[PDB]
């Protein structure tokens, strides 16, 4: 009938891809096909392993004749459950169709029914009245054993649906199918290759198949090995096929497959381009013009990035894990924010002051216990999944509950944080930076003595008290931030003034500041303990406040050409406004 | 609690 599909006929015309390997799996199924009791086999394994292909592959082998003589003539049919229910509008239509099919099979005694997703029949034909389920109709024949059927299910299934009804499970013989080894996968791809080569009119290199399996399992962790490798191979041919010329590349070579894996895994590709090569080269100076001082922190951040792109990087850890500690007003956070801008990647920020309670930490990995809503996603895992190449900033990590550290421990050591739903987040390309203010009180503390002692070591001890040895062992570097020097402050003043000029440019105002005035601001605003934040306040009172009055009501409403100069006699600035 | 129902006419 139309519902049934003779797989053997399909193979005869090339409609089923050939099977490679899995001889033990076929032998276990064939041994079960011929056993007196529990004749029905069940193919159970994870998605994308080959369970469906094995059932179709069996028919392919039969037509070829490389099967046991007992199974020399065994027709394998495929049930289309959708077609069974297509016209079952009137009462008894489902039974007539299903019973007509079973009668056909028992008469032959050679025909075998392959039913994919066997768990689906557990509720078919349950409209109303008789409520004759499809499993109920098949159960009598299966118990006797006159009819042989083949099933397929996932590990998710076979526990929640099929195993509920012991009547069906007892008859079926479970078979465990596991993904093949890396070496086995290369053999499989080589066997399927001629069909993919013809479709795309390209020749895959021997090394390319090894790279596809090795690269995909290494970076593509959301799928199983057989389909995962085949996906890369299928896409690689299409990429070459769509070149502007009819066929720019008639064959696929190593380092071409890498491009496909990069798009699928959203990881930076190897063979770095001149555009990104120059960016990494200038990533040490571009940051030094925005963040002054703390050169040791910039080098640690850029070297870890350069290493990963070069190919020398941790196998399972992230690109780099750093802890930024030190006094206030120093560029602990700013350097992280500017890093993401210099690299052109998404910045993931997480103010850890909002994760003090234990339940808050859970939100990162998953929703609350038994959350009624469907949005059971995690905040940390989703962000990393959405942006695998990013800067994972965790400011004020000290405030966060200790549980957060236990989460980062597996991240720094394994690079993957599985979520409640089973999705695996990849941290291999996400920079992990954590800023802490632990021991900041010691930095500003003044000793009881003529000389003010350093107190930096005391602050480090406090840091060690909170961050256990395990956490500090997995950190690539614990960069301490030195206090801002006078020379640095002068550079910082230019930065804030430039920002002021940008705000003024939006109002058609141009500001010129004499060098003498800049030093006056630096001297007045320089505070070693408080860093650079006071400088911003000094700019507000001296520069922004007079300008604000003029901008709102004065010569600078629609004008500009402001000229500031400091008179030495009164050590006070002189604001000159031109109406323009 | 809300579940769809599929009916069948007698003939
Ligand atoms: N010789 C082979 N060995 C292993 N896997 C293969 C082989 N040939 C093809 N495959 C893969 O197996 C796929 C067929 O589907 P399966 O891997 O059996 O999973 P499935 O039955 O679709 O899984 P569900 O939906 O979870 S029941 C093909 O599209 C390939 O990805
Ligand atoms: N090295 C620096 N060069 C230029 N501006 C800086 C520097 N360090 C800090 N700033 C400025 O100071 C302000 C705050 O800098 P951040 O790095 O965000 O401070 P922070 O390290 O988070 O502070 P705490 O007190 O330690 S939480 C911003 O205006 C920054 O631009
Ligand atoms: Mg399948
Ligand atoms: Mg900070």
């Amino acid at each position: 009938e139309n519902f049934t599909t003779n797989l053997n006929q399909l193979a005869r015309v090339g409609g089923i891809d050939p099977l490679i390997g899995r001889e033990k799996e076929l032998e276990r199924a064939i041994q079960v096909l011929c056993r007196r009791r529990k004749n029905n086999p069940l193919l159970v394994g994870e998605s994308g392993v080959g369970k469906t292909a094995i059932a179709e592959g069996l028919a392919w082998r039969i037509v070829q004749g490389d099967v046991p003589e007992v199974m020399a003539d065994c027709t394998i049919y495929s049930l289309d459950i959708g077609s069974l229910l297509a016209g079952t509008k009137y009462r008894g239509d489902f039974e007539k169709r299903f019973k007509a099919l079973l009668k056909q099979l028992e008469q032959d005694t050679n025909s075998i029914l392959f039913i994919d997703e066997i768990h689906t029949i557990i509720g078919a034909g349950a409209a109303s009245g008789g409520q004759v389920d499809a499993a109920n109709l098949i159960k009598p024949l299966l118990s006797s054993g006159k009819i042989r059927v083949i099933g397929s299910t996932t590990y998710q299934e076979f526990s929640n649906i099929f195993e509920k009804d012991r009547a069906l499970a007892r008859r079926f013989q479970k078979i465990d199918i596991t993904e093949p080894s890396i070496e086995e996968t290369v053999q499989i791809i080589n066997g399927l290759k001629p069909k993919y080569e013809a479709h795309h009119d390209v020749r895959y290199t021997a090394k390319a198949v090894r790279a596809a399996v090795e690269l995909a399992v290494k970076y593509i962790n959301d799928r199983h090995l057989p389909d995962k490798a085949i996906d890369v191979i299928d896409e690689a041919g299409a990429r070459a096929r769509l070149m502007p010329v009819s066929k720019r590349k008639k064959t696929v070579n190593v380092a071409d497959i890498e491009s496909v894996v990069a798009r699928i895994a959203r990881i930076p590709e190897k063979s770095v381009s001149q555009s990104d090569r120059d960016t990494l080269k200038n990533l040490g100076d571009r940051l030094k013009m925005l963040v002054f001082g703390q050169d040791k922190a910039i080098e640690a951040l850029t070297e870890a990035i350069k290493m990963a792109r070069a190919g020398l990087g941790h196998e399972h850890k992230p690109v780099g894990s750093f802890l930024f500690a030190g006094p206030t007003g120093v560029g602990k956070t700013e350097v992280t924010v500017q890093l993401s801008k210099a690299l052109g990647i998404e910045l993931l920020r997480f103010d850890m002051s909002e994760y003090m309670e234990r339940h808050t930490v859970s939100r990162l990995i998953g929703a609350p216990p038994g959350y009624v809503g469907f949005d059971q996603g995690g905040l940390l895992t989703d962000a990393v999944i959405k942006h695998p190449h990013a800067v994972l900033l965790l400011d004020e990590i000290e405030k966060a509950h200790p549980d957060v550290f236990n989460i980062l421990l597996q991240v720094m050591d394994n690079g993957t944080l599985t979520d409640n739903n089973g999705r695996k987040a990849d941290f291999r390309n996400v920079v992990l930076v954590m800023t802490t203010n632990a021991g900041v009180r010691e930095t500003e503390r003044k000793s009881i003595g003529l000389i003010h002692q350093d107190n930096s070591t005391d602050a480090m001890e406090e840091i060690k008290k909170i961050f256990t040895p395990e956490f500090r062992n997995r950190l690539d570097n614990i960069i301490w931030f030195d206090h801002l020097s006078t020379d640095v402050i002068h550079q910082v003043v230019d930065k804030f003034i430039v920002e002021l000029q940008v705000q003024l440019d939006q109002k058609g105002v141009s500001l010129e500041v004499s060098q003498e005035a800049r030093n006056w601001l630096a001297e007045k605003g320089y505070d070693r303990a408080m860093g650079a934040r006071p400088m911003a306040r000094v700019i507000q009172d001296n520069l922004k406040k007079p300008l604000a009055n003029e901008l709102l009501f004065g010569s600078l409403v629609d004008g500009g050409q402001v000229t500031v100069a400091l008179d030495k006699e009164k050590n006070e600035l002189t604001y000159g406004f031109q109406s323009a | 609690e809300k579940v769809r129902d599929a009916l069948k006419p007698p003939s």
